């Protein structure tokens, strides 16, 4: 029902939204996307087809506001805007709906792929993640470094995931550091979990977004949190039945959404093989462990 | 990064440094049980920690009380090793610290930058040298005072004896690999070179016996031929 105008589209461009993506020609009638499911986070991403190092986007929820896209023909790309105008907006959507300028957002009926990656994803969470406080939405590209990837440039452009480090002090406990190495159950569950996330909730929506800027952005720094945040669970001894029972329904989705290209580039060979063969939770992923075994037995 | 042939010198530099081998820690005879199954009696071991630029050698007793009611003996040996390294690095004056811990084995790694998280400016490091430390337990000195121990037990030793008198660290350090790796390869014969003229003796102070420097010359020949003659012996060239 929520709908995302564009002014126009200036220059050639494969348009992603969410799990979907279709190819605009320069200076092609198009107008945006409409029927936009209310109650989800959602991602507009862009790839110019004369240039694919432009790989970028916006996260954006429409219960926050009016938004829409507008080519920057100074700085060269599509740009999120808010619209504080409601009359204006409405009038605007209803005028490019009359004339059918407007993909719809393809969700089949039966479909719960997007909920399945977005479940515990908040809006404000990505706003903490990336700070530009004076926009309602995120913007996200290829090139972005995180916090932890600054500290092995710039601040202000960076992805402020919550840094994990597996031989840091606040990893291991003075006189438990074989205990904490081998068995990461205290930092999970006492720095992680009680600490820095306070529940569940925060620790998955933040390594589900991960995951989406890892594959959609193909984000380096995302792909690295992301696996980070499987490992640390993995690599716990004790963790509560249901966020196990959570885990393996995550990255079951996670696995299934990914593309077969890009599973060589998006997926650690060292981490998966640990996580589902080695670790505690080893037996703790059916769902997970078959769908890599029947999907990815090249990796494995 | 590694210690490897290229970057030799670096061991007699000022930076202070030490070697940590972790062989003799974790020691065991294998034995049948009346049933006929096998179990292991564990025995006394040593961590062997040495400045290779002054001799001074750090030896750790590892009493067998230490692995009662444990599991996972050999990979709780790292982590005993990184604990004791990390409490002797604590005891030193900060004019004493090491600058850099190198492992003999790169298992010691993880379990010794753990337990030095406290000391970032301490770099732990492997090396691609295969040195001989193992054979630590065949110079009778340092193998009694580890087997009478009844209790833990640091002991300090200069592996070099008063040679840094008479030749560099570089050439003391040559000359401990050599014996080392002698007696790691064919024990006895080592020894009987070593120690069948009973005029040159072993000074109470002393681990090696007092050798003039012509002496050294010939024991040092004798030591290049038994691990030839045993090279020989192995590959039947
Ligand atoms: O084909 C049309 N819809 C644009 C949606 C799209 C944008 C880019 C590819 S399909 C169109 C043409 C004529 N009258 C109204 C609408």
């Amino acid at each position: 029902m929520n709908t995302v105008p564009f002014t126009s589209a200036p220059i050639e461009v494969t348009i992603g939204i969410d799990q979907y993506s279709f190819n605009v020609k320069e200076n092609q009638p198009f107008h945006g996307i409409k029927d936009i499911p209310i109650g989800h986070v959602h991602v507009i991403h862009f790839q110019h087809a004369d240039n694919s190092s432009m790989r970028y986007g916006y996260w954006f929820d429409c219960r926050m506001g009016n938004f829409y896209i507008q080519y920057d023909p100074k700085d060269g790309l599509y740009k999120m805007m808010e619209e504080r105008d409601g009359a204006k907006f409405e009038n605007i959507v209803h005028n490019f709906k009359e004339r059918q300028m407007m993909v719809s957002y393809p969700k089949i009926d039966e479909d719960d792929t997007w909920y399945n990656l977005t479940e515990f994803v908040q809006m404000d969470k990505i706003r903490k993640i990336v700070r530009k406080d004076e926009n309602q939405f995120s913007y996200v590209d290829s090139s972005m470094t995180t916090v932890q990837e600054n500290e092995l440039s710039d601040p202000a452009h960076s992805l402020n995931y919550t840094v994990i480090n597996f031989k840091s002090r606040e990893a291991i406990r003075p006189g438990h550091e074989m205990e904490d190495f081998l068995d990461k159950s205290y930092y999970l569950n006492t720095v992680m979990l009680q600490g820095i996330f306070k529940n569940s909730s925060n620790y998955f929506g933040e390594l589900q977004f991960a995951f989406l800027n890892a594959m959609f952005f193909g984000n380096y720094g995302s792909s690295l949190q992301w696996h980070a945040m499987i490992e640390l669970i993995c690599s716990s001894a004790t963790v509560p039945k249901h966020m196990l029972d959570k885990l393996d329904e995550i990255l079951y989705y996670q696995i299934k959404t990914l593309p077969e290209q890009y599973s060589d580039i998006l997926l650690n060979e060292r981490v998966w093989n640990i996580c589902l063969y080695s670790s505690f939770q080893k037996n703790s992923l059916h769902n997970t462990e078959k769908i890599m075994e029947n999907k990815y037995p090249e990796l494995l | 990064g590694a210690m490897n042939s290229s970057n030799y010198a670096e061991l007699f530099n000022n930076d202070i440094k030490l070697f940590v081998d972790d062989t003799n820690v974790y020691r065991v005879t294998v034995h049948k049980t009346f049933e006929g199954n096998v179990a292991t009696k564990a025995i006394n071991g040593c961590i062997f920690t040495l400045n290779p630029k002054t001799g001074h050698l750090f030896l750790k007793i590892i009493h067998t009380s230490v692995w009662a009611g444990q599991k996972r003996l050999s990979q709780l040996a790292k982590w005993k090793t990184a604990e004791e390294v990390s409490a002797l690095v604590r005891s030193l004056p900060k004019e004493e610290q090491p600058k850099q811990i190198i492992v003999t084995r790169k298992a010691m790694l993880d379990p010794l930058e753990v337990h030095m998280l406290d000391f970032p400016n301490i770099a732990i490091r492997p090396t691609e040298l295969r040195l001989p430390f193992s054979a630590a337990m065949s110079i009778d000195k340092l193998s009694d005072v580890v087997m009478k121990a009844t209790e833990p037990q640091m002991v300090l030793f200069n592996i070099y004896d008063d040679w840094l008198d008479r030749i560099s660290s570089y050439t003391a350090f040559s000359r401990l690999t050599l014996l080392l790796r002698a007696l790691k390869t064919n024990e006895e014969s080592a020894k009987m070179i070593l120690l069948s003229d009973p005029t040159i003796t072993i000074k109470s102070y002393h681990l090696w016996p007092s050798f003039t420097d012509e002496q050294w010359i010939t024991i040092e020949s004798q030591m290049r031929d038994l691990i030839l003659t045993e090279y020989g012996r192995k590959y039947n060239v």
